[PDB]
Order: structure tokens, then C-alpha cells, then sequence
């Protein structure tokens, strides 16, 4: 399940959490690196109904849907494949757990800094379980140039 | 200087999709002026237009027409045609008399609009007989929205529910949800006359049906603009012409400051606080 | 019951001269809502008996249709959109945006419907030449209202005064004021070019010239209506329905709350009081 | 004529139990004006008068005093005052533009108040432990009102928070709902 | 004051007079205006504010008081209406 090609120039994320300054950086780096298409689908998060954040790709306007529920943003989006999960320590454990029985999430990155040993050691067992790939607790996530962004990984542009 | 030049990038509020007033153009919601005067359109239209986004047929924008001549005044009697006279009675002008009546247009008087639609249109696709629906509503003890007045019974009907009747089953296709409505409305009319079927539930559920069994609201759309709001605004925007007037009509009749004896009020205080 | 069986006589307020809603047809100005509607008079026919209590010729009811389409929605950024903007992203209601955005229409947003009507009417009445008229209106500071536009200035005209001056000149019979107007605005033009008849000038003069050039209205109501403030309301029914629009597509794309950034504030506050 | 003489007989609607305005003494809900302005009662004391109809002791009304101090003014930036400058701007008048400011304070702005009292009642007097509430809307999906700011913390309070907790732990005997709220 | 008393006994220097004046004395007879802001902030309609200030604890006494009355809708009856309609238009 741990497959090789991670993030390519075609991929595309949901972000867990209002994170609106990270998703920005993510869709500028990837004005910047001749991407044609931005590489996020869509946001979560939980505690307001679903609307459309408005994000910057290069010098135009875009939209960015927020969902309430993971489950309509799952249904409604098919084509991502990476979940980027910027919940706190304490509310990561229980967003891994819903996130990683779903089907087409295929890497899930926990960037959250203080997470419960043991609740890191169910949380990679399932994982090596599920067959994701886990790039998980006191990150900053990665980087591939040309490719892809997770959330701030580098800093500003 | 730098935004004209181009190097700058700022995240602009308000996205308002309607009325992009600036260009050489006055384009509505995505049709310009000219073509909103040469496809002759009428204020429903512009209605339809500036409310929904969609381009409605001729036989709904002279519904909307109907509904805005017909939700015009209705007497003085009535809790905000008497806020606007008693505020122009106290001399002030057009838009705090019109909005001092415009501010009573809640529940009990003529937002019954919406709730009317909600209430017919929950109890329509979780289907039950209106024989029913009235005791689940007794039941519960709430009042059913729009089928109630206080001065109109059978025995004293008003005139602009049967105009509206007259066109809603001629010039509309497959109206299934006035029938309902109708039905409701003898159900309890047989119990008492009082609880005639309003205009403030007719426009409802003629609403209702114009949005979802006419073209361009597909049902997503059809059900937002009944959860957001837009069939208050079709009493609001119809009742402006009846506050207007009553506010011209109390300017040009010279009256004054109004007072409310005090033989109409029964202080009932406490003894010594 | 002594009223009933008549041996009362208690004076009765609120003198209303429009609108006997009892009785057994809701009976408007003196004309049943059954004839309004027979007689196929549009929204400005019940305008026209709701508000002035006359029946108007049917030129003028589609004229004060005309007048309703075109100030209607004129883009958000304008004070009364802002405000109905305002309070529809603080997740109000429609009658307290719709409310707070008509509570900006007072002198200097929509004020030109009604003092662009007061001046060119007092100047005309008084006998005084278009070059006199532009010559006394320098002297004495006070720039002509409803004369002057941003952009569309002349060989690109507004094209939405262009609609409104063409019905005007096809079907007004004996339009003096609208013809004193156009000199007006043909000797300013010289200065300017952007110095054209705006359509708030054109609406004013238009509509003094209908009220005291069609039938039924004498010289003395002719213009009682427009010192108490039928253009003000022709104005206020109309940019209503752009603010309903403005509230329910605020409402459609759920906005949040608004802040107002601190970078467009510059306190200016003492040093310690 | 025919009520002077004492025979006819009116229905009076209009209940209105708060100031008598007849009489030789403008009476609010049981108290004269003179008596209001001898027992040397501030605003606090009229507002308990016109509102609740309780001549409510002398620190609850300065508490109320307290509370129309700290509710002023918060800045131009919010969306009420914001609507206040646009009308003023617009040149109206003073009560359109209050009016028309007034027409904000809904639920997104200044409905914090009763939506966070009726929050804490609706969770103390259903009695829950602080630690299950908060988990019980976090699990619902929704914030608690009350709590927030996100200038000020723990580090460095927010000294118009600070001087009502100061009243209200040196005047108010007996308050539960303070003590829930902090445990929250 | 003391001149219009004698023509009826009843025109007494009312509240809403003696408000005025004194508000107005207390500007431009105490410190820190100077005579241009103490007359200015009258034309401005700082006078208005006061009233306006005043008077929104007794409608919000009003509006309280009416919710816990439970009191309905209104109606005004016609026996105080007297419509004087036009004949037909
Ligand atoms: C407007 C309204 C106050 C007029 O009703 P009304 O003539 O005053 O009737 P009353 O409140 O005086 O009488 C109450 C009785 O009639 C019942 N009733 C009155 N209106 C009712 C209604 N719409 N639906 C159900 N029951 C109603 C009450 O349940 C009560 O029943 P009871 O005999 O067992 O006690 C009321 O019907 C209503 O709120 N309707 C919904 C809002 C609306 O449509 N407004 C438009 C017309 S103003
Ligand atoms: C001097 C200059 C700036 C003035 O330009 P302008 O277009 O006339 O600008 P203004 O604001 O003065 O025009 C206002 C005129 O329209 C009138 N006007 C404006 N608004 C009006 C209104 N609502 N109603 C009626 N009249 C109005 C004004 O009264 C005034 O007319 P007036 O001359 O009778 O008083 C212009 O001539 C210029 O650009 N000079 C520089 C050229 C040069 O030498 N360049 C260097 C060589 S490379």
C-alpha cells in the first residue's frame, strides 16, 4: 500500500482545519512552479456549515470550498488523493481515525506537535493496517519542487 | 499606483454576484440595460432578474407583477401601515415613516410569506393528508402559518386570493401544491371561518410552484430561495407602495402629532416598587 | 354595541384617503382591485392610485414602470447597497437590511431625484433663460444637481437616460420642462463634456413634466407632490428591489461577519482628555 | 360626554405596567421621579424600574452602570458603528444613523449576550460537569460564545473583562453561574 | 418664563425647555468648550442625542413590558378610521 509516487505535478489535497494563510502559500507555490491546476480541492472545518473560501492563484481569484462534514467532502470530491491534517494534538487522533477508512485517500500528513505516544502507536498501526502512508506527528510536512507543498514546509515565497 | 501597474495583489471582500455597475453598460444580473428595455421585461423581470439570477418567463414575471399589485396596501388598520402614519403624523419624511412601518413586517404581520411556504412545503414532501397535517399542527399547539386573518372569514372573503387563484390555475403548468393548500384551507374553515387561507399563504405556495414546476431552479436553487428568504421580499417590496402612499396621503392631509388617549390604555402597575 | 346601534359619536383619527380595505372588495383609491386588474394597469397604475389617487394614462403608468427598472440595483459600492451589505453579512434578517440600507437615503444618495426636480422647476417657473440659470447657479456656489456624470460624457451617452428620453420624447404630450433641461444641459456641455443630464435629473424633470403636463392634476397638486416627496419615494420603491437583491445574494454566497481593516481607519484620537 | 357621565363602557387594550405618566407625579413602575431622584438611585436604578419593575438593590445597579460602561464604544471597525459612519457620511441625522447602526446588533454582532446566557443557564441548570460540556459542543459542532479573544489570553488579561470579574467577586454574594462559566 | 406665566398659568418653563437651556449653560458656561465647539455640538444635534439616549430605556421598557404581558397582534379598529375615499377613479 505504501506506494512510491507520493505527490506529482496531478495532485490534488483536502486540508483539515481553517488554514486559509497555509492554503495560500500551497496555491502560490504552485502558481510558481508552472503547475496548470491548483492542488487543493477543498477544505474541513467543522464548527460552521459549508461555504466557499475565496484563495489567490497568481494575479486572478478563485474558489476554495470549506465542507462541515469529511463525508460530503469525500463524495463531492473524488479525484484527491492526500489529506493535509492541521487539527490540534488533542483532536488529530480522532480526524486520523475517521480519515483513513475512507477510499480514496491515499497519504495523510499529521502536522500537529504533542500527540499521545499511544495514541501515535494505534494510529501507525492502523495505518500500516489501511495501507496509507503516514507523514505524521511534530512535522512540517514536505516539499517536492515542481510537484507539490505540504502546508508551509519551507516558509513564505 | 502599484495596483494600476500591476504588482501589488490585494483579497477583495463583497463578491456580490449581481449589478456590475462599471463599463459602459448597466448590466444586471448578466443581461445589460438595453436588452432589459428591448426584451420588454417589466418589473417583474428585473425582479426575477436582480433576485434570482435566471431569466424567468413571461408568464412568472407578470405573476411577480401580480403578487407586487396585489400585496400592495390593505388599509390603514393594519400594525405597519399604522407605524408609517403615525410616523408621519410625527413629521419626519419618507424613509424613517416607510422604514418605521417596514420594521413590524416579522411574524404576525406579513412574514407569514415564507413560513407558509416552509410549513406547505414540509408537510408536502414528507407527504400526509391535510387531515393530518392540521392535527399534527393542533397537536403541537402552533399556529398554521398562512391560513389565518383577523378580519376575513367565508363569510367575508378578500377579493385578492380569488386574483391569484384565477391565474395560478391558467398560466401555470402542474401546480400540485395550492391544491394542497386549498385543501388545508377548508379543512379548517369547516371547524371555524375565521382561519380563511391568506395571500400571505396563497403567494407562498404559488411561489413554491413557480420556482420548482417552472424551468431554471432546479431543486437545490428552488429550496435555497425558500430557506434564505426570498418570498418575505415579495410582501416587503409589495407593502413599500402602500407605506408610501399612506405617508403621502397623511403629508397631504395636514394632520398632527398623534397621541392615543389615555381611555385606550389601563395602566395596571405594581403598588410600591 | 352603542356604536353599532348608534348613538355614540366618537371622533375618528387617521383620515386615510386611499385604500377602504372592509367591505367586500379591497377597494383602492376608488377603483376595485378587480378593475385595477381588468383594466390591465401595471404596477405603475396601482403607483399612480395608491400614491397620487388619480387614474393615470397609460403612457405614464409604463413611465413610472420605466422609472422603477432603471433605479433599481445600481452596484454595491454605493452607501445604501454598502449598509444593506453590512447587515446581511451580520446575519440579520431582510427587513432590518433592506431597513438599514434605506436609512442612507436622505441629500446626498438619492437626493438628486428630488433637489434636481426642486431646482430645475423653481428656475423655469420663475422665468429665467438656460444661460441665466447656469450663470446664477455659479454665482451663488451650488453645482447643478443632476447634471454630471464620471465617465459617459457625450458621443458616448448614458444609454440608460438614452431609453427614458426617448420614451419621453415619443409619447409625452407638450413636455416643456424636460425641453428646458436639454438646453440647460446642451449650454454645460460646452464647459465639460462629462457635464450630460444624469439620469437622477432626467427622472426629476421627467417626472414634474408628467405630473404637471398629463391630465388630472392641476398646477397646485402638480407640484405639492414633489414638495412633499413622490420622487423621494419613486426613488426609495425603486433601488428597494436592488437591495433585496443585495441582501439575498449576501445571504447566497454565506458571507460572514464583517471587520473593516484597521490599515483604512486612521484614529486621529486626543493625546489625554 | 357619555364616559364623563359614567354609562357607556370601553375595552382598553394597551396593558402597559411600567410609568404612569398621568397624575402629579411622573410614577415609573411603583416609585415617583421624586422618590427616584431622593433615594439617589444612578441610571442602574431606572433601568431596574423601566425593565425588570424591581427596585433592585445598590449594587446591581451599579453593576448595570458597569455594564452600559464597558458595552460603549468598541471601536469603528465593527460592523454597527461601521453602518453609523455610512449613514452620518450620507449627512442624515442622528437617529437615522443610530438607527440604522442599531439595525446590526443581531446574533453575529452584540448577540453574544444572550446567546451566552442562555448557553451557561442551559448547561448548569440540566447540570453537566465543565469538562463533559465542552466536549458535548465540541462533539455538536459548535462554539461556545462566551469564550474567545484572540488578542488578549491568559498571559495578559482583557482589564474590561477584568473589572467586571472585580465587581462581581467584591459585590455579588452567591454566584454559581460566575464560578461554572471560569471552570469552562 | 416668569413673563409668559402671566398670560396663562399654565406655560411653565417645560422639561423639555429647561433641559435645553441648561445643557447649553452647562456648555458654554463650564470649562473645556471653548464658545465655537459649545455652539457648535447644538447645531450638530448633541441635544437630540440626549433625548434620543434618554428615552431608549423606556422603549426598551416598553418592548419588555409588552413580551411579558404576552400581548398580541394589533388591529386598530375601524370605528377610528374614518376612510374618506374619492368617489370612482
Ligand atoms: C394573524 C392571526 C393573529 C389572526 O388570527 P385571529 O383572528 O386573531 O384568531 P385568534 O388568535 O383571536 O383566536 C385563537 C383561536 O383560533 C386558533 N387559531 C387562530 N389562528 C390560527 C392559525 N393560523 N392557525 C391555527 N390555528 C389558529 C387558535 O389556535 C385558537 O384556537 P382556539 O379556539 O382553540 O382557542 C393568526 O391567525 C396568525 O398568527 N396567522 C399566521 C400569520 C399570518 O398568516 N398573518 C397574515 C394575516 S395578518
Ligand atoms: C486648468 C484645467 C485643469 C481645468 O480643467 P477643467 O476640465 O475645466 O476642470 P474644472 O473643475 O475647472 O471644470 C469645472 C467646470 O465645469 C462646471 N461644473 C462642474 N460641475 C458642474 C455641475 N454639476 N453643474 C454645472 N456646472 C458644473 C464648473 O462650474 C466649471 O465651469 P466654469 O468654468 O463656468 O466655472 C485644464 O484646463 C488643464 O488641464 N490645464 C493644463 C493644460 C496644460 O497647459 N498642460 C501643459 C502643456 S503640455
Amino acid at each position: 500500500g505504501k506506494s512510491t509516487t507520493l505527490f506529482s505535478r496531478h495532485t490534488k489535497a483536502i486540508v483539515w482545519g481553517m488554514q486559509t494563510r497555509a492554503v495560500q502559500g500551497m496555491l502560490d507555490f504552485d502558481y510558481v512552479c508552472s503547475r496548470d491546476e491548483p492542488s487543493v480541492a477543498a477544505m474541513v472545518y467543522p464548527f460552521t456549515g459549508d461555504h466557499k473560501q475565496k484563495f489567490y492563484w497568481g494575479h486572478k481569484e478563485i474558489l476554495i470550498p470549506v465542507f462541515k462534514n469529511m463525508a460530503d467532502a469525500m463524495r463531492k470530491h473524488p479525484e484527491v488523493d492526500v489529506l493535509i491534517n492541521f487539527a490540534s494534538l488533542r483532536s488529530a487522533y480522532d480526524s486520523t481515525m475517521e480519515t483513513m477508512n475512507y477510499a480514496q485517500i491515499r497519504t495523510i500528513a499529521i502536522i500537529a506537535e504533542g500527540i499521545p505516544e499511544a495514541l501515535t502507536r494505534k494510529l501507525i498501526k492502523k495505518a500500516d493496517q489501511k495501507g496509507v502512508t503516514i507523514i505524521g506527528p511534530a512535522t512540517v510536512g514536505g516539499i517536492k519542487p515542481g510537484c507539490f507543498k505540504i502546508g508551509n514546509t519551507g516558509g513564505m515565497l | 499606483w502599484a495596483r494600476e501597474l500591476g504588482l501589488i495583489r490585494k483579497p477583495a471582500s463583497f463578491m456580490t454576484s449581481i449589478c456590475d455597475e462599471r463599463g459602459q453598460e448597466l448590466i444586471y444580473a448578466g443581461m445589460p440595460i438595453t436588452e432589459v428595455f428591448k426584451e420588454e421585461m417589466g418589473i417583474g423581470g428585473v425582479l426575477g432578474l436582480l433576485w434570482f439570477q435566471k431569466r424567468l418567463p413571461k408568464y412568472s414575471c407578470q405573476f411577480i407583477e401580480m403578487c407586487l399589485m396585489v400585496t400592495a396596501d390593505h388599509g390603514p388598520a393594519v400594525s405597519g401601515a399604522h407605524n408609517t402614519i403615525i410616523c408621519a403624523r410625527a413629521g419626519k419624511d419618507l424613509v424613517s415613516s416607510l422604514t418605521s412601518g417596514l420594521l413590524t413586517i416579522g411574524d404576525r404581520f406579513g412574514g407569514a410569506l415564507d413560513a407558509a411556504a416552509k410549513m406547505f412545503s414540509k408537510a408536502f414532501d414528507s407527504g400526509i393528508i391535510p387531515m393530518e397535517f392540521v392535527n399534527k399542527m393542533k397537536k403541537e399547539g402552533k399556529l398554521i402559518m398562512g391560513i389565518g386573518h383577523r378580519v376575513k372569514s367565508i363569510n367575508n372573503p378578500d377579493m385578492r386570493v380569488q386574483i391569484l387563484k384565477d391565474y395560478v390555475r391558467q398560466h401555470f403548468p402542474a401546480t400540485p401544491l395550492l391544491d394542497y393548500a386549498l385543501e388545508v384551507e377548508k379543512i379548517t374553515t369547516s371547524k371555524k371561518p375565521n382561519l380563511i387561507l391568506n395571500v400571505d399563504g396563497l403567494i407562498g405556495v404559488a411561489f413554491v410552484d413557480m420556482l420548482r414546476n417552472c424551468g431554471s431552479f432546479t431543486r437545490e436553487e428552488a429550496d435555497e430561495y425558500i430557506d434564505i428568504g426570498a418570498l418575505n421580499g415579495i410582501f416587503v417590496l409589495g407593502r413599500s407602495m402602500g407605506f408610501i402612499g399612506h405617508y403621502l396621503d397623511q403629508k397631504r392631509l395636514k394632520q398632527g402629532l398623534y397621541r392615543h388617549p389615555w381611555d385606550d390604555i389601563s395602566y395596571v402597575l405594581p403598588e410600591h416598587m
